[PDB]
This record gives structure tokens, sequence and C-alpha cells, in this order.
RNA sequence: AUCUGAGCCUGGGAGCU
């Protein structure tokens, strides 16, 4: 059963799990002649439903297309010899740390000037797939990856997809129930079914707030739950902060608590202390789409432009 | 047969079916229907 | 030399995987173009974009150059195709649907099998080995681009009237069907003879620009008007052998 | 910034001529 | 009288090695 442009995954010898993936395991492997240090993510197919599953063609697809320094890199894609199945791997180049793991190491120590390279180069990447127009739909501390040499790579494009910017008239139905409830924007948790690049960048916020709180700063329970969060912490969702916030049909069925005023920076002072940070993540992390900033608007801010200017991380990374 | 702008996304472009269904009649109207007409009728070339 | 990979010389395609187990050169091409038609009924039964139906052509046309005709048949590869290329161009379709076509279309006296018999099941299980080997032949190289693409364009840049824009894309589905220029000679290329093709048929001639160049130097600055009409005359010549019923039909009857 | 496409009239382009002789007037399939 | 596939077309099948 010739197959000349897809090698076997034996090629690469298996070192350890690493986590969880959107719809797989994915293990640690080196290449058995050279050393090369690979990621082989698990394309689990259990969703026999309807065959391979378009997750993993859209995947596949936006690697194939994206590249760029802050995008994590598909070098290929190996199967298994039919034993009693077979199983497709992506195989991604290895990164040493997650920005998860970094976060809670004690032992990490990120100077400002870090955390201004590191979300540098973060919207950098987020500028790139959206000019592509790609959407992420999974912005999160565990998907920021950082080689041994302090790069910035987006990963894990399991969720992504392609957008449209069409076209005055129908507009898009994406899916909606999409980014961890964690990292996801008030207008998913509304029902918004005709959103954007904004998604992304509400999880840029977030995880710029990581970098000094060293831990997820709405950790809600439901999508309920996590909309009260933002509502406490960002201010009550009104007509008067955002437009036509009405329309959804979901904006008064829910009941969203209406007293709260906004304490972003109140309640990030202590953490971040930096000005221009806290207004950076005070833009980052606006109620509605429409007013939030953008990856180009983000990395002409002052933040990235100020007195400590940013920094290689290779001196944080080594403790 | 009917070109479609490229500049949409591909969840965006048009069915292919065409608007009145295949016939038989090989006359002039029937062979230019559609393009599994003319691959068919008009240039004979059928799997069955 | 990683674009020749899905791009072939004359002694490359002769030696086709096909040609291997003893397949004559005609033989199959005609399974090629059979493939194609398959694909675009099944295609227009499901109401899927022409964009898919190509993209289908495409990948049937690289899985011939690695599989063999003996091995795989192409009337259980092509609903296969279709079926990855409805997902890949994101209209995807259901499985059950997709295998209901395809019975409707190489079995019209058949009853569609039950959802729950056994034979029905074993087909299902076909179809999904069927897609996996077609994207594990293809390398999961899934980004397909087409001359309709550059066709449509460029007969926007050059304000052509709206039959000449119709019979463009018209010849450039039929370069998809009858050819193998998709293996030979990049997109742009073929949109040009196509373009070129459709002038000669109609009679029209796109000028030259404001600026003095010819209308095919905006679309590919590697065709000349050499290799224009060396790959028109090509592209005729893939022609002659189709059973030329038009010569005959021309002038007969209506509806 | 691009003339409108002008017909030629009588065509004698051994290619279109053949072409035409071949299919048949592309005036007349416009039916 | 029944099966088979194959090649030929012709206002399209219950026509021919
Ligand atoms: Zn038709
Ligand atoms: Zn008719």
């Amino acid at each position: 059963v010739e197959c000349p442009f897809c090698d076997e995954v034996s090629k690469y010898e298996k070192l350890a799990k690493i986590g969880q993936g959107t719809f797989g395991e994915v293990f640690k492997a080196r290449h058995r002649k050279t050393g090369q240090k690979v990621a082989l993510k698990k394309v689990l197919m259990e969703n026999e439903k309807e065959g391979f599953p378009i997750t993993a063609l859209r995947e596949i697809k936006i690697l194939q297309l994206l590249k760029h320094e802050n995008v994590v890199n598909l070098i290929e894609i190996c199967r298994t010899k039919a034993s009693c199945k077979g199983s497709i791997y992506l195989v991604f180049d290895f990164c040493e740390h997650d920005l998860a793991g970094l976060l809670s190491n004690v032992l990490v120590k990120f100077t400002l000037s870090e955390i201004k390279r590191v979300m540098q180069m973060l919207l950098n990447g987020l500028y790139y797939i959206h000019r592509n127009k790609i959407l992420h739909r999974d912005m999160k501390a565990a998907n920021v990856l950082i080689t041994r040499d302090g790069v910035l790579k987006l990963a894990d494009f399991g969720l992504a997809r392609a957008f449209s910017l069409a076209k005055n008239s129908q507009p898009n139905r994406y899916t909606n129930r999409v980014v961890t409830l964690w990292y996801r924007p008030p207008e998913l948790l509304l029902g918004e079914r005709d959103y954007g690049p904004p998604i992304d960048l509400w999880g840029a916020g977030c995880i710029m707030a990581e970098m000094w709180t060293r831990s997820p700063i709405m950790q809600g329970n439901t999508e309920q739950h996590q909309l009260a969060l933002i509502s406490q912490l960002c201010g009550s969702i009104t007509p008067e902060v955002w437009p036509n916030v009405d329309n959804y049909e979901l904006y008064e069925k829910l009941e969203l608590v209406k007293g709260q005023k906004r304490k972003v920076k109140d309640r990030l002072k202590a953490y971040v202390r930096d000005p221009y940070a806290l207004d950076l993540i005070d833009k980052l992390l606006v109620l509605d789409p429409a007013q939030r900033i953008d990856s180009d608007d983000a990395l002409n801010h002052d933040f990235f432009w100020s007195d400590p200017m940013p920094s290689d991380l290779k001196g944080m990374l080594s403790t | 047969m009917e070109p479609v702008d490229p500049r949409l996304e591909p969840w965006k472009h048009p069915g292919s079916q065409p608007k009145t269904a295949c016939t038989n009649c090989y006359c002039k109207k029937c062979c230019f229907h559609c393009q599994v007409c003319f691959i068919t009728k008009a240039l004979g070339i059928s799997y069955g | 030399n990683n674009n020749k990979r899905w791009y072939f010389t004359r002694e490359q395609l002769e030696n086709s995987p096909s040609r291997r187990f003893g397949v004559d050169p005609d033989k199959e091409l005609s399974y090629r173009q059979q493939a194609a038609n398959l694909l675009q009924d099944m295609g227009q039964r499901l109401n899927v974009s022409q964009l898919t139906i190509n993209t289908a052509i495409v990948y049937m046309h690289r899985f011939y150059m690695i599989q063999s005709f003996t091995q795989f048949p192409g009337n259980s590869v092509a609903p296969a195709a279709l079926f990855l290329a409805a997902k890949v161009e994101e209209q995807p379709k259901k499985l059950e649907h997709v295998i209901k076509v395809a019975h409707t279309c190489l079995h019209p006296q058949e009853s569609l099998p039950d959802t729950r018999s056994e034979a029905y099941l074993q087909q299902v299980q076909d179809l999904v080995i069927l897609e996996s080997i077609i994207l594990q032949t293809l390398g999961f190289e899934l980004t397909i681009d087409h001359p309709h693409t550059h066709v449509v364009k460029c007969t926007q840049l050059v304000r052509a009237s709206k039959d000449l824009a119709q019979t463009s894309y018209f010849m450039a589905t039929n370069s998809l069907h009858l050819t193998t220029f998709s293996l030979q000679y990049t997109p742009p290329v073929v949109a040009c003879v196509c373009i070129h093709l459709a002038c000669k048929w109609s009679n029209w001639e796109i000028p030259v620009s404001t600026d003095g160049k010819h209308w095919w130097e905006y679309v590919d600055a590697t065709v000349t008007l050499e290799l224009l009409d060396e790959l028109t005359h090509e592209f005729l010549q893939i022609l002659e052998k189709t059973p030329n019923r038009l010569k005959r039909i021309w002038n007969w009857r209506a509806c | 910034l691009f003339a409108e496409p002008y017909k030629v009239t009588s065509k004698e382009d051994y290619l279109s001529s053949r072409i035409q002789s071949m299919l048949g007037n592309y005036d007349e399939m416009k039916d």
C-alpha cells in the first residue's frame, strides 16, 4: 500500500506526555537518528461520526499557511501502520516552555522589560494570524509557548478558522461556543456568532494580567458565573457602554448585574503597578468588542515605546 | 458554467445545482444545460 | 524542487503508477475524465460549491500519480475525494448524504440501502478508509489553487462582457475535467490558456492596456504567446479524441 | 484603463478557424 | 429461449460481432 508522502511516526521516539490538546494527546519525541526534538499531537479519531475531523483539516490548512516567527511551526504529518487501526500525528517544532508553567514556577522572575517583550511577541503573532484572516479562538496561557532562546510562539490552532470581512451584507454565523471559559470575551457569552479578531485580544489582555498576577484573573465555573465575574471587574454590560447590546436575545434573559462599576485598574494596581501597563490592560479588557484595542494599536501603545524598552528573555528563563 | 467571484470565502460560494432538472433530450438547449450535461451529452463521456 | 512535486514532465506522466500495471495512456486519461464527470454530478446533487468539485478533481488527478486505477477504482475514490473536499472547502456534507447520493448515481435501479444494513456500514468503512488513503497519498497538502480564480480576476480587469467571462470560466472547468494541465502547468498559465481559447472561439480580442502591455502579461510573467499557442494546441489535441458529437448534433433539434 | 474587447470581423487565425469549424460559431450557441 | 461483458448511434432504447 504505497504512501511516499507520509512518513511513519516511528522515526520519532516518544519521551513523555505533556498535556491534553483540543482533540488529542501530545507527546515530546526525538528523531531516532538526528535527535531533533518534536511535539507529536495525536489526532483522536474518536469522532468517527464524520470521518476525519474538519477541526484537524482546518488546523493542517492553517498551519501550512501561517509561517511566522511567533507562530508555531508544523514540520510534517505522520501516520501509524495498520496494526488495530491507524492514527495521524501532527509533528510540531518543540518548545521548551509554556507560559502557564513559567507563571506557576516561583523561581521564574519576570522584569517589566521582559513582560513588555513577551506581550510584544504575542501581539506580533496575533497581528500576523489576523492579517492572514485567521482567528485563533483559544487564547490562553497554556497555548503560549516560549522556546529556549526566548522566542514566543502561538500554538494549538485546533480551534482556529478563517473568517471574512463579508460583505456589508449577509453576516457570518460562526461557532459561538468557543474559547476556554476563563478567557472567553463577553460577546461570545451573550451568544454572538458574527464576532471577529477582537475575541483573541481579549485573551491577550487576560494573559497580560497573568504576567503580574501569576493566576487567571477571572476563574468562573459557569458561563453565567463568568459573565458575572466580567461584570464585577470590567463594569456592568449596558447599552450605555456597549451600544446595541440590547439586540442579543439573551441580554435580559440571563440577567447581568447592573450596579458594578469598572474596577480593572483599581483591582490590578497592586499587582501591575506600572501605569502604562495598567492602561494597556484597560484597553484590552473593554467590554464592547467594537471599542477593544487591536493588535496594531496595542503595538503602537506607549507601553512598548516607553522606558524600560523590551528586552530579551534568555536571562529570566535560566531560573 | 457560471462564474463565481473568487474573493468570496469558501463557505460563501453558491451551490452548483442547476435551477432546472437535467433531461435526456440532446437538443441544443439540453447540451449546454450544465457541466454534467455538457460533459455527458455534448462530449459523450459517461461512467455508467 | 518542491514545487515540481505535484507538477510533472511528459516523461513523468508517461511513467504513471497506472502504466506500471499495464494501463494504456488513453485509458488512464479516460478514467480521469470519468472520475471528474462523476465528481461534478455528485457535487451538483449535493449542491456543493464549484470550488469543492474543482478541489476534488485536483485531488483525484494527484492521487492517481501515486496510486494505480488497478488497486483503487475511480468510482470508489471519487466519493471519498468529494467528501474530503467538502470539508476542506468549508461546506461539509453528512457522510450518510454522500453515500446516498453516490448510490443514486451509481445504482439508479437499486433502492437506497437501509442506514442499518451491514452493507451500508461496509460502504461507510470503505469511504472513510479511502478518505484516509487520499489524505496520506497527497501528504495532507489540501490547499489547492485553481485556474478559475485567475480567469475571473482577469476577465474583470479587461472589462470583458458577460458572455466572455462565462466562456472563460467554462473553459477553465473543461480544462480540469478533460486535461492534466493541473499536473503540468501552474494555475495562472492554465487561466491564460483558457481566456485565450475563449477569445479565439468567441472572436473577442483583448487589446493592449493603456500602458502598452498585452493582457497575459498581467496574469503570469512566464506566459509567452509562443508557449500560449503551444499549450492551446495541446488542449485542442487532448480534445480531438472527445467523441465530437457536436460536429454531428450541431444542427438538428430543439425542445 | 483597459479598452473593452472588440470582435475581429471575419477571423482568419488557423487556430480560431479550426476551433470554430470544430465547435460551430460562438454566436450560435447563445441559445 | 435465457446470461455476460464489450464496441457502433440515431428526436434514445426491447437495434447490430
Ligand atoms: Zn444538466
Ligand atoms: Zn430538449
